[PDB]
RNA sequence: UUAAAGUUGCUGCAGUUAAAAAGCUCGUAGUUGGAUCUUGGGAGCGGCCGUCCCCUGCUCGGCGCCGGCCCGAAGCGUUUACUUUGAAAAAAUUAGAGUGUUCAAAGCAGGCCGCCUGGAUACCGCAGCUAGGAAUAAUGGAAUAGGACCGCGGUUCUAUUUUGUUG
RNA sequence: GGCGGCGACGACCCAUUCGAACGUCUGCCCUAUCAACUUUCGAUGGUAGUCGCCGUGCCUACCAUGGUGACCACGGGUGACGGGGAAUCAGGGUUCGAUUCCGGAGAGGGAGCCUGAGAAACGGCUACCACAUCCAAGGAAGGCAGCAGGCGCGCAAAU
RNA sequence: AAACUGCGAAUGGCUCAUUAAAUCAGUUAUGGUUCCUUUGGUCGCUCGACUUGGAUAACUGUGGUAAUUCU
């Protein structure tokens, strides 16, 4: 504190109001463009339908193609990529099929090595992938 | 000095028109004056017993009652007639900052022609009455003049 | 809300009505009467939590409509009549009669009389009014209108009525040296003595009221019971003659009873 | 408007280091020593002896 | 979303070089403002001191007496903030007293062989109402004497207890 | 033939009970890329009335130019019903409160009204638009943000 | 049973769209007004027939519209 007297509240307030405000994170949470930007709207998981599957290659040290998919959501219809997670399950994920995107971590941001994508997809038409890893069901067809 | 408008000012409680054995001097033409205590240990003026100004809303020669809360003020504005602004200056607590904030909320009471000694400044009191007007509550009952004005 | 309510909520109860949690969605709202809703007690609540007599709602209402229970020297037959302070209540057969008194706490209490204490009741008087051909009027703070009243009786009184004739035999007057006691309040059913009274002009008139063994408390002038003219009580006091015992003479008489009980 | 409880409350507490040598060590001590099945059972003993120390630290705190 | 964040900093951050003193000055609203006003004493206990009492004025009466004394009171006493007490401040919920739901979350029950009970208490920011003190901070008394006080001197309106009954 | 006991119902008035309603003092999130706003289309007050259960520009006819504002008025936004409360918490705080108790608002959305003590009532009525049912095509009949259930919407919620 | 009369349906239940001194919270006042029901009072206080009148229900009978808690 720097301006201390006896009837000074009304200042101290309206400088902390103005210093809360000129922040990134408290900036983020109550304006209405982020949420606006955010293809999500807001929310933990969204569905969606596959358009292809593409590939994109990863940073400068680390040298591999990794596998993601072009999801676009259903609340809006924003177009965007979301990263197929773990090994061999691009044979499960088919075209123009219903697919359960989540996040990936970061609140929004790239993770690692991965370019611009965010986004993980964690159910294809309603069975888990964890499922159609371990071998404990079986996908309908 | 008085009857200024399209009717006549008279104070219903009293008969103006006793017919006397004579009708001609020596005991007429002073008319009886309507007044009564206020209560709460306020004194009523001589100017409202002495008086010859008609009203319907003053506190003492007027159908208003004084009950409630009695607050004061500093008196700010005299351009509107027979009632007047005042300012009360309080202070404001803050439990997250322990320090206080002075507020001023202005609101305009009544002011009869028997408060007619009133300059800028002046201390007042006043007290809660029925609504007289759309932002008029509260009847002046004293008058305190401020530092200075000897004159 | 386009009327007046009809239902009351049991968490919504006043807490002297002295309910549980875990039993009924709703309490018993009880008719428009003489008391108001937060401070009288329905006759269910009385025959159903007090006196044990009733288990359910329809068994209050067998022995209510029966013309068993007489209020006042008048039978009723409403299972949610209010009875509220010195309500007389018999019941003819087995010849029993209660009066309620608030107690050294924040309730009601069973407190069995004997008939001939039962033929009267002290209320208080609350306003005085005139008539239409010149009769004074007395209005008592359970509605009963009273003609003629006696010329000495003011504004804060307490007067004593026959139950068989509606007149008034004696009475006692608002004066300090008088035994009193409080209705309503953080202080209720502790027995004093009136000693200051402080007017102020607008607003609530307190009193102070010193207890019989040295405490002493302040209320305001609604909050005033007159019971007696001096140290004897013109009623039959409840137990412990309401002297409003602190936490730790209660726990040590509490610890003495459980050590004497074994 | 039901007529139902909704009232709980948890009886233990989970530390805020997971992973550390002599806690897990002192945790497992006592549960070998008195018998008992999980590390529930003594985080709400903790819990329990911290809540009425914390009352009779706020006693104390507070005028003879 | 909260703590960790003394990375929002009123408690409690930084501004030479890591992010950051307006090019400089005047100035209104805001915030903050020096010293100075009653000190010291007495009846006594434990043996100079930590606890006890004393240093606002006036119209009617009950605790006592012989027109004369004390006590009390219809009614008035420079105003604020601050501070302590008191009233009222719905319940549930939060602490919390009691109680072997087999423990606990619970719940307000229950224990003796018709009898005895409990069903407390605290908290409830601020604002409004009250009662002891004025240290702390801000206003005002009189300087053109339209200043207090004391007893006198002139101008007016109204009260039944009376100028032998009644006008 | 005149003359009697206890009740039930109804009734002008008066107080009480349940209240409702209008007012007094204080207290609400963000924003200056909103600095002046209101003002014979009442804004401020006075006189006299109409209406209303009552005070009052609530509304009429006449007068004066008033009223709020850097101590943030006004304007905009709100992923705003308000409070008792919930989570975390050394001390201070931060976030939430649609949700069982209290008060307020609405029954597609505006508008008008009968009855009744109490309604601008919607499991009352009357017209407008959006939507929609049956039909011999002349007409007739309705509003699940009640309990179950269904569709749509969805990450997301039962007989 | 039916039906006339009287009373209640304005209580309860669900939701948070509107609403930023508006709602609401504590504190006051109606000496500025209405109040169903209950309770108590008043109900030969007024100076002037040993019981009056005609309409409708329910009912009977007869009909229309494809159709209504319609007539």
């Amino acid at each position: 504190g720097k301006c201390r007297g006896l009837r000074t509240a009304r200042k101290l307030r309206s400088h902390r109001r103005d210093q809360k405000w000129h922040d990134k994170q408290y900036k983020k949470a109550h304006l209405g463009t982020a949420l606006k930007a955010n293809p999500f709207g807001g929310a933990s998981h969204a569905k969606g339908i596959v358009l292809e599957k593409v590939g994109v290659e990863a940073k400068q040290p680390n040298s591999a193609i990794r596998k993601c998919v072009r999801v676009q959501l259903i609340k809006n219809g924003k177009k965007i990529t979301a990263f197929v997670p773990n090994d061999g399950c691009l044979n499960f994920i088919e075209e123009n099929d219903e697919v359960l995107v989540a996040g990936f971590g970061r609140k929004g941001h790239a993770v690692g090595d991965i370019p611009g994508v965010r986004f993980k997809v964690v159910k294809v038409a309603n069975v888990s992938l964890l499922a159609l890893y371990k071998g404990k069901k079986e996908r309908p067809r | 000095d008085i009857q200024t408008e399209r009717a006549y000012q008279k104070q219903p409680t009293i008969f103006q028109n006793k017919k006397r054995v004579l009708l001609g001097e020596t005991g007429k033409e002073k008319l009886p004056r309507y007044y009564k205590n206020i209560g709460l240990g306020f004194k009523t003026p001589k100017e409202a017993i002495e008086g010859t100004y008609i009203d319907k809303k003053c506190p003492f020669t007027g159908n208003v009652s004084i009950r409630g809360r009695i607050l004061s003020g500093v008196v700010t504005k005299m351009k509107m007639q027979r009632t007047i602004v005042i300012r009360r200056d309080y202070l404001h607590y803050i439990r997250k900052y322990n320090r206080f904030e002075k507020r001023h909320k202005n609101m305009s009471v009544h002011l009869s022609p028997c408060f007619r000694d009133v300059q800028i400044g002046d201390i007042v009191t006043v007290g809660e009455c029925r609504p007289l007007s759309k932002t008029v509550r509260f009847n002046v009952l004293k008058v305190t003049k401020a530092a200075g004005t000897k004159k | 809300a386009r009327g007046p309510k009809k239902h009351l909520k049991r968490v919504a109860a006043p807490k002297h009505w002295m309910l549980d949690k875990l039993t009924g969605v709703f309490a018993p709202r009880p008719s428009t009467g003489p008391h108001k809703l937060r401070e009288c007690l329905p006759l269910i609540i009385f025959l159903r939590n007090k006196l044990k007599y009733a288990l359910t709602g329809d068994e209050v209402k067998k022995i209510c409509m029966q013309r068993f229970i007489k209020i006042d020297g008048k039978v009723r037959a409403d299972i949610t009549y209010p009875a509220g302070f010195m309500d007389v209540i018999s019941i003819d057969k087995t010849g029993e009669n209660f009066r309620l008194i608030y107690d050294t706490k924040g309730r009601f209490a069973v407190h069995r009389i004997t008939p001939e204490e039962a033929k009267y009741k002290l209320c208080k008087v609350r306003k005085i009014f005139v008539g239409t051909k010149g009769i004074p009027h007395l209005v008592t703070h359970d509605a009963r209108t009273i003609r003629y009243p006696d010329p000495l009786i003011k504004m804060n009184d307490t007067i004593q009525i026959d139950l068989e004739t509606g007149k008034i035999t004696d009475f006692i007057k608002f004066d300090t040296g008088n035994l009193c006691m409080v209705t309503g309040g953080a202080n209720l059913g502790r027995i004093g003595v009136i000693t200051n009274r402080e007017r102020h002009p607008g607003s609530f008139d307190v009193v102070h009221v010193k207890d019989a063994n040295g405490n002493s408390f302040a209320t305001r002038l609604s909050n005033i019971f007159v019971i007696g003219k001096g140290n004897k009580p013109w009623i039959s006091l409840p137990r412990g003659k309401g002297i409003r015992l602190t936490i730790a003479e209660e726990r040590d008489k509490r610890l003495a009873a459980k050590q004497s009980s074994g | 408007p039901v007529a139902r409880s909704w009232v709980c409350r948890k009886t233990y507490v989970t530390p805020r280091r997971p992973f550390e040598k002599s806690r897990l060590d002192q945790e497992l001590k006592l549960i070998g020593e008195y018998g008992l099945r999980n590390k529930r059972e003594v985080w709400r003993v903790k819990f329990t002896l911290a809540k009425i120390r914390k009352a009779a630290r706020e006693l104390l705190t507070l005028d003879e």
